[PDB]
DNA sequence: GACTAGATCAGAAGCAGTAGAGCATGCATAGTTTTT
DNA sequence: AAAAACTATGCATGCTCTACTGCTTCTGATCTAGTCGACC
């Protein structure tokens, strides 16, 4: 049955008899063999096949023993509803976990996850209602961002990148608030990840302090 | 469960053989009224004891019998489960005797052996009736022991006479029976004593517990006392989301059916377990297949097109109701509801639930509220959960002796037919004439089956035929009962009996004559 | 003539259910 | 009226008919195509027996009997069947729509003298007797024939051949951008045309809504159950018929099939010995009734023997005064007796005389009643029944009489000893004013046989294939939500007035 | 001469309504057993 | 010794077969009147 209608919502009512997509007859003609059944094929499970597949297959359309391939692991993504239960903090957190265990920091993008980034776009340090929106800096920013870059808008002890424009004056006070922080950000202008972005890496802030 | 003993005190004294010409003697009706009871008892297959004692039998046989006392009564039959024995007993060898006896004695006998042959069996109901003519000497001496004794054992009594408290004569033709004058002084003086012990034991009710054999031969009153109740259906009474009044509903009018079937067996062997019946379901094919039962499946014609329909599938698509739900959808003037819709098979009387006082009142107001507003309740009526809804209608019913709510069905949309019939008063056709007019209103005159009585300016329905019992179960029990005694012999026909309370009365026949054969005259009738 | 339904000629428009309506 | 109805439904095919005056609003073509669906529908459920056709006209493919151009004959007259509305369906919807103009076309001339006289072709193509020819016009133009006046006049000639032949023809205009003016041109072909109907319709005709209105109740041509013979006396015999007014609906009974290919099958009932196993006729059967140990031997000719007392028919005995007609005396439903005249001549003008004169002294007849041979007889009272007709001089209520069943001793049935409990006036007053609070008007078709109704529903939906059945409205429920809410605190009052203060009246 | 078509009737299939027998079963009352 | 749980049962509903009786409608056989083709 490869249309839901009434026929088929009885018979999934009733457990004792499966369901199989119209295009499992389709493969079997193609090959001329009895291919057995997936759980992308069958939209139902009697108890018997349910507990068979229980061990051959995950609850998803994944399984153990076999591999899967792109196709497989794109039918299997597209079976699961929704997933939003976790927030960014745990989410980066969680990145950030698997990026280190599996060693994916060589990827071009991505690499700014475990920097935070602060930009010099408002008049006054620590101010919401100042933005100086309409320079390159707001699209420097959304680059950042973009590439992976943690882009955060409250000035807290725990920025440890920054980023000053051509706009000099208030190094000083920079200065200051990372002394009078327990951790110290290095201090960071806006060429350095211009040219860094067509590199795709940390290129040393010595050169760019 | 329930069960009853019955005694029955037979006179078969000489006065009872004798008769007037062209009348049947009082014995002969005696004798088919306990014919009947005992039929009726016998094949209802109802568990009640029954007891047959006769006063002024030559013999004697009763224990008390001893003492130079109670003599030339003999005690036919004990308690026991009735049997067809008796019926062959009273059909042949059970004769009129030429000496006669007191029926006081009788009824001492017939409490005495209520008394001794009710010790290791329970009972909820004792009853005695009593046919005698009354035309033998008695003595009073032991009426106060007697009106006692059965003051204290709870027994009821009944008795039935040859007469009741002029054309020809009728067993059960709606008419005079035993005309006046044609009563002794014996008869006379026992009309007093059975009047009175009959007032003590119930009251002025006992008036009408003395009944007449060719009246309780169309009465089914020789069963009232037996008779068991209906069983009740509890459930709540509901207006709205809080309120809601206990009932207990019964069936006040059902039709009743025979409750034996018919088996059928083989001539040769007579037995159930030669015939033997089976199902093959085969296929519409020149081959004939045949297909299991179990392969067969279930479906719906859907106008020219075969839809399967599994059982599985009609259960879980199946309109789903809460058992057990009596809700009142609204209140509509009774003017509004017409006996015409009136639909289903039964008529429920609804009362408080027993033993409630509060449910009793609240149901005893909304009955009250109801007369005087002049309306009735449109309610959902659901008997269990499985059984499908239906609308119908609850009306008051207010009597002295009790107040109780009338439920009847009513119809739906689909159970309403509209069919179209051609106007009669507008038909020049078949118009009528003056004089036919009053043709047939001397003919409905003639034949009217009331009377006013202007007496107490009231009617009297001289055709009661709601007391009628139903003849199918009399003929049939006389069929029955005929082959049983008479395995080789044809069925007799109707009863005389039967065909005369199935009529009118011969008044009425009488006095339609003469505008029967005016309509006849006056009205041109041609078959075609 | 008026009234009579449309779909069965010869029987009249059966009026659509209305349950209970208080007044 | 004797015979079936057969409808024919003329949809036009024109580009106008494709074409939307607002956005969102369907199509008159989907507009007829749901109309034509809901028709067979109903006629499923109501009348199967009737014969249904569907042609379209303006096409560009032809398919016909006379080979007609640019007419298409979709479906001819047949019953009507779940195939042909699935395949009124297919074209449906937008897609639908694009399937029907790939597969017939649209765009094309046509003649309102063809496709009137290949209706009337297929009309004579039925075998059956016809009691109702009729054809429906679905188009959206009132000037089909404009540029050429002898297509008009062949149209208008053919339109008068057919009502002179006896085919009621009907135009279901649809909505127009300029509005639709029936005088215009389809004066002269409508069989009748109204008074009313002849401004400038700006929207749909309003016979769409009553044909989009589904009925789900069978419907039963007028028939008598039983033309008995009423009996005044032994040589005065009249002639009757009895009708059942009220007769309660059952679902179709349900049909046997095989399984593994859905088909009928045959069910054969045999009856052999269980040691010889050859059939057994039926006089070698006997019904036999045992009553404790003793068994009673009758055959089928003495057991039907038995319940026998008059031929059928109507005995008539005296008449009764109506008051003591109980009303709680119910027993089953009531019959109608009316006049037959086809038996015996003359007895219309007794019956109606009868009638006038018990309505004047408002009596009975009381009479014994035995509908069929070998059946006990019963007792019935014809209570008078005078026309009464509603508002537009409409007939509601026939003359002539009510049967009513009148029970027997032994259908009564004793009920058990009580104690007549009485309530003060104040509860009475405060339950007069809940039930006023709670009055309503009752008719006879006021609620719906949910059961019936869901049944046919969901075979409706298991015949199309639906996504899901149809939940019916149940208008039996009581709807203690606005009974709650129009009694108010009245409930509490009669509680706390009645109910002791701790009564718990749930167990 | 042959053929058609209308009519007239009779037989039979389909449908409706009812009665009888059997049966699953659901709620409730009475009898017996288990536990403290 | 007293309260609670399980089983017997039993009466009523609705369904189902199974048959019987009545009415309506379709099919087939037969009779009678009209029509066509050939001639003369």
């Amino acid at each position: 049955a490869g249309s839901e209608n009434i026929r088929v919502k009885n018979i999934i009512l009733s457990n004792k008899h499966d369901v199989v997509k119209p295009a499992w007859l389709l493969e079997c003609f193609k090959t001329k063999s009895f291919v057995p059944w997936q759980p992308r094929f069958m939209i139902h499970m009697c108890p018997s096949t349910k507990e068979h597949f229980a061990r051959e297959y995950d609850c998803y359309g994944d399984s153990y023993f076999i591999d899967t391939d792109l196709n497989q692991l794109k039918e299997v993504f597209s079976g699961i509803k929704n997933s939003n239960e976790q927030t960014p903090e745990e989410m980066a957190s969680l990145i950030a976990d698997l990026e280190y265990r599996y060693s994916w920091d060589c990827s071009p993008l991505s690499m700014f996850r475990r920097h935070t980034v602060y930009l010099d776009s408002y008049a006054v340090i620590n101010d919401l209602s100042t933005k100086n929106e309409g320079t390159r800096l707001a699209i420097k920013a959304l680059e950042l961002r973009f590439h992976g870059a943690k882009v955060v808008s409250c000035l807290a002890e725990g920025v440890s990148h920054v980023i000053i424009g051509e706009d000099h004056s208030r190094v000083a006070d920079f200065k200051a608030f990372r002394r009078t922080f327990k951790r110290k950000f290095k201090i960071l202008k806006e060429s350095w990840v211009t040219d860094s972005i067509d590199k795709c890496e940390l290129q040393e802030e010595n050169q760019y302090l | 469960g329930n069960k009853a003993a019955v005694v029955l005190c037979m006179d078969v004294g000489f006065t009872m053989s004798n008769s007037i010409p062209g009348i049947e003697s009082p014995f002969e009706q005696a004798k088919k009224v306990i014919t009947m009871f005992v039929q009726r008892q016998v094949f209802a297959e109802n568990k009640d004891e029954i007891a047959l004692v006769l006063f002024g039998t030559d013999g004697t046989d009763n224990p008390l019998s001893g003492g130079d006392q109670y003599q030339n009564i003999t005690v036919h039959r004990h308690l026991m489960l009735p049997d067809f024995d008796l019926l062959e007993d009273i059909e042949s060898k059970i004769q009129p005797g030429s000496q006669q006896a007191d029926f006081l004695d009788a009824l001492i006998v017939s409490m005495d052996v209520i008394q001794h042959e009710t010790i290791g069996k329970k009972f909820e109901k004792r009853h005695i009736e009593i046919f005698t003519d009354l035309s033998s000497r008695f003595s009073k001496s032991q009426l106060d022991i007697i009106i006692h004794s059965l003051k204290k054992c709870d027994i009821s009594l009944q008795f039935f006479l040859p007469f009741s408290l002029d054309g020809p004569f009728r067993l059960g033709g709606h008419g005079p029976s035993f005309p006046l004058k044609g009563i002794t002084e014996q008869q006379k003086e026992g009309l007093e004593i059975v009047k009175m012990v009959m007032i003590s034991l119930e009251g002025e009710d006992g008036l009408d517990e003395i009944y007449s054999f060719s009246e309780s031969l169309r009465k089914l009153c020789v069963f009232k006392k037996i008779e068991r109740h209906s069983i009740h259906w509890p459930c709540r009474l509901t207006i709205g989301s809080n309120l809601s009044i206990r009932i207990a509903a019964y069936k006040s009018i059902l039709q009743e059916r025979v409750k034996k079937t018919w088996t059928v067996v083989d001539a040769k062997t007579l037995k159930k377990e030669d015939i033997q019946k089976e199902t093959v379901y085969c296929l519409n094919d020149d081959d004939e297949t045949e297909v299991l039962k179990e392969d067969i499946i279930q479906g719906f014609r859907y106008g020219s097109d075969i839809v399967p329909f599994s059982k599985v599938d009609e259960e879980q698509m199946k309109y789903k109701s809460e058992g057990k739900c009596f809700s009142v959808l609204g209140f509509c003037k009774s003017s509004q509801v017409q006996r015409r819709f009136f639909m289903g098979n039964q008529v429920l009387k609804v009362f408080a639930a027993r033993d409630d006082e509060a449910a009793a009142v609240a149901l005893s107001s909304l009955i009250h509220a109801l007369d005087d507003l002049d309306m009735v309740a449109i309610v959902r009526y659901a008997y269990d959960k499985r059984a499908n809804p239906q609308v119908g209608v609850a009306f008051p019913h207010i009597k002295h002796n009790y107040e109780c709510l009338v439920y009847v069905q009513l119809p739906f949309m689909e159970d309403l037919r509209q069919y179209m019939f051609s106007s009669l008063k507008n038909s020049k056709k078949y118009a009528p004439t003056e004089a036919q007019l009053n043709a047939v209103d001397a003919l409905i005159d003639s034949m009217s089956l009331a009377k006013k009585d202007e007496k107490t300016d009231t009617l009297e329905d001289l055709f009661p035929t709601t007391k009628i019992p139903n003849p199918r179960f009399q003929r049939l029990f006389q069929c029955l009962l005929h082959r049983a005694l008479h395995p080789r012999e044809p069925l007799p026909p109707i009863q005389q009996h039967i065909w005369n309370m199935l009529n009118p009365p011969a008044e009425v026949t009488t006095k339609s004559q003469i505008p029967l054969s005016k309509i006849k005259t006056l009205f041109p009738l041609i078959e075609a | 003539c008026p009234g009579e339904s449309l779909i069965n000629p010869g029987f009249k428009s059966k009026k659509p259910a209305g349950g209970v309506d208080f007044d | 009226y004797s015979g079936r109805d057969s409808l024919i439904f003329l949809v036009d095919a024109s580009k106008a008919m494709f074409e939307s005056q607002s956005e969102d609003e369907l199509t008159p073509f989907d507009m007829s195509i749901q109309c034509i669906q809901s028709v067979y529908i109903s006629k499923i459920i109501s009348s199967d027996r009737d014969l249904l056709a569907v042609v379209f006209y303006g096409t560009e493919k032809d398919k016909n009997s006379v080979n007609f151009k640019n007419i298409y004959v979709l479906q001819e007259l047949d019953n009507p069947g779940a195939k042909r509305i699935l395949e009124l369906d297919q074209f449906k919807g937008q897609q639908g729509q694009k399937r029907f103009q790939d597969m017939m076309g649209h765009g094309s001339d046509y003649s309102l003298s063809e496709v009137l006289w290949v209706c009337a072709n297929l009309f004579s193509d039925v075998q059956f007797k016809m009691s109702h020819k009729r054809i429906m016009l679905f188009t959206n133009e009132d000037n089909p024939h404009g540029n050429d006046s002898a297509k008009a006049s062949r149209a208008r000639t053919k339109a008068g051949d057919l009502r002179d032949t006896g085919i009621f023809l009907d135009l279901m205009h649809l909505k127009k951008p300029g509005g639709f003016d029936i005088s215009l041109f389809y004066r002269d072909i409508i069989s009748i045309a109204e008074d009313e109907d002849l401004r400038v319709h700006f929207e749909e005709s309003s016979k769409l809504e009553d044909l989009l209105r589904k009925v789900r109740a069978k419907e039963t041509r007028k028939r008598a159950l039983s033309r008995l013979k009423l009996k005044l006396n032994k040589d005065i015999v009249i002639s009757v018929g009895i009708y059942n007014l009220v007769q309660k609906a059952l679902k179709p009974p349900p049909i046997k099939l095989y399984r593994e290919t859905n088909e009928p099958v045959k069910t054969k009932t045999r009856t052999f010995n269980t040691s010889t196993g050859g059939l057994l006729l039926p006089s070698d059967t006997k019904r036999s009734q045992i009553y404790g140990s003793r068994q009673i031997i009758l055959e089928k000719e003495e057991t039907e023997e038995l319940k026998r007392f008059d031929d059928p028919g109507l005995m008539l005995m005296g008449f009764k005064p109506l008051v003591l007609l109980k009303k709680h005396h119910y027993l089953r439903p009531s019959l109608f007796v009316y006049p037959e005249e086809s038996l015996v001549i003359g007895s219309s003008t007794l019956f109606s005389a009868l009638l006038i004169k018990c309505l004047e002294k408002e009596v009975a007849a009381l009479c014994r009643y035995t509908p069929r041979r070998n059946i006990p007889p019963y007792f019935v009272a014809l209570v008078p029944q005078e026309e009464e007709l509603d508002d537009q001089k409409i007939q509601v209520t026939p003359p002539g009489f009510q049967l009513v069943f009148l029970p027997f001793a032994d259908d009564k049935r004793k009920m058990p000893f009580t104690e007549k409990i009485m309530a003060t006036p104040e509860q009475v007053g405060k339950m007069k004013a809940i039930v006023e609070k709670l009055r309503f008007t009752y008719r006879s078709d006021s609620f719906e046989n949910p059961v019936l109704q869901q049944h046919f529903r969901n075979l409706e939906a298991l015949a199309l294939d639906l996504m899901e059945p149809e939940q019916a409205v149940d208008l039996t429920l009581p709807k203690v939500e606005a009974m709650n809410k129009r009694l108010g605190s009245l409930v509490d009052e009669f509680k706390e007035l009645v109910y002791p203060p701790d009564y718990n009246p749930e167990g």
